[PDB]
């Protein structure tokens, strides 16, 4: 995350990072088993983190689970990144406390101007490298599908939304991937693409969750 | 043109996934950061696939 602040230790606690061997990727926790992230994140051998602020530390509030199943939608196309949505069964039930905690589903689809959190450990540079120990946090508000399209294109499709500042300074970036875009306390995105990081005119592209909640609901129920 | 002598490509995607690239002003491969799509070919999963594939390009 560029542009954004330390969260506070335990403070997004349906936060999750993806491990294999080390930080990749970001998710949501949807239910006690179940996370929601992107289907560019996609790995076998994936380690849920759960109740995480000081990745790089064990700080006593960890749950480490393997995930069992690591389903990518049966659409996801990794040109064109349409249906970039992944789910993963843990492989045994989180331990639900106020550090380690479900976020709703969205009931609607969110509207242009909606200020939303985006969350990750993520590189919190535009330009050069650094990726911290702690969880960053931004606040972004969506964009509208004419600007966004407007940005990329040829590029947005109806299953990806625009969020964040046209001037530059505030986005996420390489390491957030997977991660949520919370809206009125509904995960209305996944963090998915974008050109740089928190460059002008080049907003971030998120999966618009809402889409897909008959689909998480119903792959989760039969898995 | 040589894919083993391109630079190394993160591409869009926002992961942060290690990766192999055959550096030819090193000599070696080396890693990068790749955010999860849209590849190029110097590319590799390994230190070991990327030496076989373009070792002495
Ligand atoms: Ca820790």
């Amino acid at each position: 995350i560029v542009g954004g602040y330390t969260c506070g230790a335990n403070t997004v606690p349906y936060q999750v990072s993806l491990n294999s061997g080390y930080h990749f990727c970001g998710g949501s926790l949807i239910n006690s088993q179940w996370v929601v992230s992107a289907a560019h994140c996609y790995k076998s051998g994936i380690q849920v983190r759960l109740g995480e602020d000081n990745i790089n530390v064990v700080e006593g509030n960890e749950q480490f689970i393997s995930a069992s199943k690591s389903i990518v939608h049966p659409s996801y196309n990794s040109n064109t990144l349409n249906n970039d949505i992944m789910l993963i069964k843990l492989k045994s039930a989180a331990s639900l406390n106020s550090r380690v905690a479900s976020i709703s589903l969205p009931t609607s689809c969110a509207s242009a101007g909606t200020q939303c959190l985006i969350s990750g450990w993520g590189n919190t540079k535009s330009s050069g490298t650094s990726y911290p120990d702690v969880l960053k946090c931004l606040k972004a508000p969506i964009l509208s599908d004419s600007s966004c399209k407007s940005a990329y294109p040829g590029q947005i499709t109806s299953n990806m939304f625009c969020a964040g500042y046209l001037e530059g300074g505030k986005d996420s970036c390489q390491g957030d991937s997977g991660g949520p875009v919370v809206c009125s306390g509904k995960l209305q995105g996944i963090v998915s693409w974008g050109s740089g990081c928190a460059q002008k005119n080049k907003p971030g592209v998120y999966t618009k969750v809402c889409n897909y909640v008959s689909w998480i609901k119903q792959t989760i129920a039969s898995n | 043109p040589d894919f083993c002598l391109e630079p190394p490509y993160t591409g869009p995607c926002x992961a942060r996934i290690i990766r192999y690239f055959y550096n030819a002003k090193a000599g070696l491969c080396q890693t990068f950061v790749y955010g999860g799509c849209r590849a190029k070919r110097n590319n590799f999963k390994s230190a070991e696939d990327c030496m076989r594939t373009c070792g002495g390009a």
